[PDB]
DNA sequence: CTCCCGGCAAATTGT
DNA sequence: TATAATCGAGCCGGGA
RNA sequence: AAUU
């Protein structure tokens, strides 16, 4: 009953999403060149904000504790960029 | 769809008596009032290049590839002439009958007007904008908002 | 009322 | 690592 | 399933 409350894809919009997650990536990708910040980090950071404050924890690969201190820290550091970036 | 913003000079010529003085002509405004049907006629020899609009049309004539003239036909007159038309000076190219006014979709900004005989002929500086419609594919997505005002080389899609 | 969960003898053997 | 695939298959007593 |  779950998953039938999430309505499938038009071709459209699987493209539209999966477009989004390619450019998504890249985007980390560029983030980690400008800031000089793991990319992992990043992304998970950036993964943190979007599912809210309901998941936060300790991401095992990342050398950091990840709690709301480093991710507060690291997207007010990514959000200290000029307008480009 | 694209409406492109075209500026350019185009010239028309009408009797005296029929057409009120104005120095713009806002669209739909009425350019002149001829009490019998007029005939406007080529004043130079060329091919014709005939640009039909939603109502209205540009009218160019051509030796090689080089106008020689821009001619504006408003609404009330009926284009005599065919694209890719030979024309000699004088022979009529559109007949205006009764009322005739500026286009839904296209404006008169400044107006320039020579007397002659028994006629006028106005320059025009006329500014409309042409459609083009693009159609797009499912693997592709609109990159540029509604309303968005873009110069040639801009990316659409 | 209805339903939902807990009970329902001992020891022994044998394929 | 790439056609496309998009929702399963016994009777009994007592206490909320 | 037997034995008591």
């Amino acid at each position: 009953h779950e998953i039938g409350q999430v309505p499938l894809l038009t071709l459209e919009e699987e493209v539209e999403l999966a477009r989004k997650v390619e450019e998504g990536m890249e985007a980390i990708k560029k983030l980690s060149e400008i800031t000089g910040l793991d990319p992992d980090l990043i992304r998970e950071v950036v993964r943190a904000k979007i599912l809210g404050s309901a998941r936060v924890r300790h991401i095992p690969g990342l050398k950091e504790t990840l709690d709301p201190k480093t991710v507060e820290e690291i997207d007010q550091k990514l959000k200290s960029l000029p307008k480009e970036h | 769809r694209v409406e492109y913003v075209k500026k350019e000079r185009a010239g028309l010529r009408l009797p005296l008596a029929a057409w009120v003085e104005k120095e713009a002509y806002k669209p739909g405004e009425i350019l002149a009032e001829l009490p019998e049907p007029y005939l406007f006629r080529a004043e130079e020899e060329g091919v014709v290049e005939l640009k039909e609009l939603e109502e209205g049309a540009f009218l160019v004539l051509r030796r090689e590839d080089e106008p020689v003239a821009t001619y504006f036909l408003p609404v009330g007159m009926t284009p005599l002439v065919v694209h890719g038309e030979i024309v000699e000076k004088g022979q009529p190219l559109a007949e205006a009958k009764g009322l005739l006014r500026m286009p839904r979709q296209v404006r008169a900004a400044q107006v320039e007007a020579e007397e002659e005989g028994e006629t006028v002929y106005l320059t025009l500086f006329l500014e409309w904008t042409e459609p083009k419609d693009y159609r797009v594919q499912p693997h592709m997505n609109v990159v540029v908002p509604e309303g968005a005002r873009v110069e040639a080389g801009d990316k659409i899609v």
